[PDB]
RNA sequence: UAGUUGGUGGGGUAAAGGCCUACCAAGGCGACGAUCUGUAGCGGGUCUGAGAGGAUGAUCCGCCACACUGGGACUGAGACAC
RNA sequence: CAGAAUAAGCACCGGCUAACUCUGUGCCAGCAGCCGCGGUAAUACAGAGGGUGCGAGCGUUAAUCGGAUUUACUGGGCGUAAAGCGUGCGUAGGCGGCUUAUUAAGUCGGAUGUGAAAUCCCCGAGCUUAACUUGGGAAUUGCAUUCGAUACUGGUGAGCUAG
């Protein structure tokens, strides 16, 4: 089914996510219907940490996309902080 | 690496003073073999030379000043081309912008090979940390000390003396009391030494 | 055959500039006549005449020396029959950096290249003047 | 908002088909110079109503056989 | 006036008994703000043949206008094989031409420009080659004064 | 050419030959030494070069030159051969390298050892 | 080139279609290169070059094909299935 | 915390190309990318001294583009350097005189959709700096649809006489 998910980027024990929207059968860091955010959970400084496109986000789930554990968490972070 | 041997025959074979030495005693009386190349078959200056051999000597002089090897000096080359600007002012400023060059006119160093030295053992701190690279770039505002391990040092004393008879560059702005100095902005070409001729330099790389 | 008249009135006029004359004449048609046109607003000639005394009609040109020169000191045809030539507003060719004039035939009519870039348009390049 | 094409009916021997040969000017890729292009499609006539020599009009469609996608349209000129 | 020695070549004349020996120089000189001049000088030693090609040089001087410190506009010239053409650059770019041309170029006074030899690379050639272009190369005041025309009407 | 001609035909274009075809491509090449022998060079040259007839893995049956003063080569010896002209011997196109595989490093050189093959002496 | 090109009746498929079959016609492709033959996974890209061009298709991403060599089908929403 | 204590090699010096002498050998031994060195004073072979260029690397071989305007579209030639068929006629094709009306295929302009991400480039951000990672742009010079323009080329109708 279509899920959002986070696909690994970066660099080696610097991960850097971005918030896609793809078929569950694809492969991790291969094809996507959707990018509609990023996720660094190592930012320090001026470096921005998340963001969420929360329009796409609710168009997408509406659709049906089932988001996963994190990036459900991390939606739920970004209404707190907005 | 890093050149490690004889300083004063670099000088002599570029035939200008280099700065290598502290400079406690006249160049002239250090070597008493200036005007002449290093070799057995050395000569004068006025020796005969190709534009290739000018292009040559004026950049191993610049290198030899400021301690750069071959690669990172060609990557100098190319960010001053890349930058917009007069390139031999561009690769100048790149110059002075280095750590241990910023911290030998503050005159913590007498030498900047003893600069480059206190930079490395972590004997100075920028803005608030205890940086060991000596080629990081300073930029407009930066602070520049001394750590106080490093504090009470008959080197740095000596130094700061040797400075003072030096003139204190204007970029810069220094306290010698508690030891620590702002970088204001990068130096112009006008307030750098007139004997570097860079336009050889540049055509050297550009071809 | 004669299969390019635009080339052989600018080849008589390049020629007549070489020998010396004061007038050079051609048989005539409306394309050479805006050429013709053209040149003159640019000033590279003084004057242009069409006599039609019948179904044939011949045209003049006078040419214009300067300083034991003359004006014209490059005439070249661009587009040909063999191959033809056409430029968009963007490609548009400059002649010696702007001290030149490249002719080109729009949709508005036959203007200078500098004329096609300020009405923003494009079409075929007829030749280079110098 | 159909895709449409106009050529010229070289054949109709076959039943309810034409062989209409369609013509496009292009510029050489390398020499710049205006060259024409030609590609023959097989279209449909349900009546027979185009001949030989015509200009006719084709829209594309659905297939009807092994090479027929296009359908005809209108005669625009008789020969 | 600064003096260049483009080439300096030696030559053979045969006669009986053996051969004579001579040396040609080519030399260009310029004031390097718009005037220069080149030359060739033969004589049985180098530095008379220098003095001769100096002499030649001065007596055959032109007038060059430049913008500023660049072409006018990009020129093509040829003198017999030798085939040339130069362009002009923005400042900082140097000049970027073989030792034929760069001598020309500099006693002239241009600081930046790109050039380049196609055919033969014959040192007399190429200057004669060079020497032409920058002479026959025209202004906008110029050719506002010949079509009758002014500066702005030119652009 | 005019242009309907280069439009009806293109510009050919002369593929290249390698100066080095028994290499096939590769850097280097093993090879077993067939004969080792001496050869005499073409004018104005005089000399007495040390020359091996060697049979590579590629297939072919080459000749190449061996380099430096004394050698250890003999028949049916298991040398690697890289590529190299001498233009004076006709028809050796290739060199054998000193130390890798049979060949031995030569003896006495201390200057320009990595060629020849000869380790620091101590 | 003789299911070959088109048409009709029928079959068949999730679905258009000579995809299959029985009849009818003689059609269809080709110097704008058919047929035959050599080589080759294709693209985003990479290297070089002032540009136009030339060379290339590792590592990353998209598509295709294959699974000791050939021919098949079953189950299943989906395979002719490492 | 203890102690300069554990840490420097490789190629080259005849011209192209920065860097020169002495011994040994005498067309031998050998070097060599090209031109070329060696036959008793070898700056070109081998060693040494000195120097030059790079530096945890330095050289060689292989391969691609460049220099090569040396397949020339940009951008070459054919009297004698390579290059005009022995000469005509003619098929396909290429190109084609002047005026006028019309068409809008070529040509030109606007709008919309598309041209995945990554990559290249620019301004920033985080890595002690840099490599590297990353935000946003710019770019993707293309394709398609639709609406316009009519000078030139093409199509169609009419007319003309310099071919
Ligand atoms: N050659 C010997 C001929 C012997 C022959 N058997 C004689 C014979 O049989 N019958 C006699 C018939 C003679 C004929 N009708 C007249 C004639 O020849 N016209 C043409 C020659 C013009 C004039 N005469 C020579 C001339 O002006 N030279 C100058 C000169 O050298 C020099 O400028 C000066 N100012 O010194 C140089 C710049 O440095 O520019 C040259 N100019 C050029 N260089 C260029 C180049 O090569 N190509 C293209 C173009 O750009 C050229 N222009």
């Amino acid at each position: 089914m279509v899920v959002i998910r986070l696909a690994r980027g970066g660099a080696k024990k610097r991960p850097f996510y971005q918030i896609v929207v793809t078929d569950s059968r694809n492969a991790r860091d291969g094809r996507f219907i959707e990018r509609i955010g990023f996720f660094n959970p190592t930012a320090q400084g001026q470096a921005e940490k998340l963001r969420l496109d929360a329009d796409r986000f609710a168009h997408w789930v509406s659709q049906g996309a089932q988001p996963s554990e994190r990036v459900a968490s991390l939606a739920a972070q970004a209404k707190k902080a907005t | 690496a890093r050149y490690i041997g004889p300083k004063c025959k670099l000088s002599r074979r570029e035939g200008t003073d280099l700065q290598l030495k502290s400079g406690v005693k006249p160049f002239d009386v250090k070597t008493k073999k200036a005007n002449k190349a290093p070799g057995q078959h050395g000569q004068a200056r006025g020796g005969k030379q190709s534009e290739y051999s000018l292009q040559l000597r004026e950049k191993q002089k610049v290198r030899r000043i400021y301690g750069v090897l071959e690669r990172q000096f060609s990557n100098y080359y190319k960010e001053a081309a890349r930058v917009k600007g007069a390139t031999g002012e561009n690769l100048l400023k790149l110059l002075e912008s280095r750590l241990d060059n910023v911290v030998y006119r503050m005159g913590f160093g007498s030498t900047r090979a003893e600069a480059r030295q206190l930079v490395s053992h972590r004997s100075i701190t920028l803005n608030g940390r205890r940086v060991n690279i000596a080629s990081i770039q300073v930029k407009a505002g930066d602070v520049i000390a001394v750590h106080e391990g490093a504090k009470q040092q008959l080197r740095i004393k000596n130094a700061i003396e040797l400075a003072a008879q030096r003139g204190i560059p204007a970029w810069i702005e220094v306290d010698h009391s508690k030891l620590e100095g702002t970088f204001k902005a990068a130096p112009d070409r006008s307030d750098l030494p007139a004997e570097i001729n860079e336009s050889l330099i540049v055509e050297l790389y550009s071809k | 055959s004669m299969q390019d008249t635009v080339a052989d009135m600018l080849t008589r006029v390049r020629n007549a500039q070489m020998a010396k004359k004061q007038t050079v004449s051609m048989p005539s048609s409306k394309l050479k006549v805006a050429i013709a046109n053209v040149l003159q607003q640019e000033g590279y000639i003084s004057n242009v005449e069409v006599a039609q005394e019948e179904t044939k009609s011949t045209l003049t040109i006078t040419l214009k020396y300067f300083e034991g020169k003359p004006v014209i000191e490059m005439v070249k045809r661009v587009s040909r029959p063999g191959l033809r030539q056409y430029r968009g507003k963007d490609k548009l060719p400059s002649v010696k950096q702007g001290l030149g004039i490249a002719i080109v035939s729009t949709s508005k009519g036959i203007m200078t290249d500098r004329a096609a870039r300020a009405a923003g348009i494009g079409g075929e390049v007829i030749a280079f003047v110098s | 908002t159909v895709r449409t094409l106009t050529g010229k009916v070289v054949s109709d021997k076959m039943d309810k088909s034409i062989v209409v040969l369609i013509e496009r000017r292009v510029q050489h890729p390398l020499y710049g110079k205006s060259i024409r292009r030609s590609t023959k499609l097989h279209a449909h006539d349900e009546n027979n109503v185009a001949k030989i020599g015509d200009v006719v009009t084709i829209k594309e469609s659905r297939p009807i056989s092994k090479t027929k996608a296009w359908t005809l349209v209108e005669v625009v000129e008789a020969a | 006036l600064v003096e260049k020695l483009v080439a300096v070549d030696r030559v053979a004349k045969v006669v009986k008994g053996g051969r004579i020996f001579s040396f040609t120089a080519l030399t260009v000189v310029g004031d390097g703000n718009g005037r220069v001049g080149f030359g060739r000088g033969k004589a049985r030693e180098v530095p008379a043949a220098i003095s001769k090609a100096l002499e030649a040089a001065r007596r055959n001087m032109i007038t060059v206008d430049l913008a500023g410190t660049t072409l006018q506009h990009p020129v093509n010239a040829r003198h017999g094989a030798s085939r040339v053409y130069m362009q002009p650059a923005s400042e900082g770019t140097g000049v970027i031409a073989g030792g034929a041309m760069r001598a020309v170029l500099e006693a002239a006074g241009v600081h930046n420009v790109l050039a380049k030899c196609y055919g033969s690379t014959n040192a007399a050639n190429v200057v004669n080659a060079t020497f032409k272009g920058l002479r026959d190369m025209t202004s906008p005041e110029k050719v506002a004064a010949k079509r009758g025309k002014s500066v702005e009407e030119i652009q | 050419a005019t242009t309907n001609q280069l439009i009806r035909k293109g510009r050919t274009t002369l593929v290249e030959k390698s100066k080095v075809p028994a290499l096939k491509a590769c850097p280097q090449r093993r090879g077993v030494c067939t004969r080792v022998y001496t050869t005499t060079p073409k004018k104005p040259n005089s000399a007495m070069r040390k020359v091996c007839r060697v049979r590579l893995t590629s297939g072919f049956e080459v000749s190449s030159y061996i380099g430096g003063e004394g050698h250890n080569l003999q028949e049916h010896s298991v040398v690697l051969i890289r590529g190299g002209r001498v233009k004076d011997l006709p028809g050796v196109r290739y060199h054998t390298v000193r130390g890798s595989l049979d060949c031995a490093g030569v003896k006495d050189r201390n200057q320009s050892r990595s060629k020849y093959g000869a380790k620091r002496p101590k």
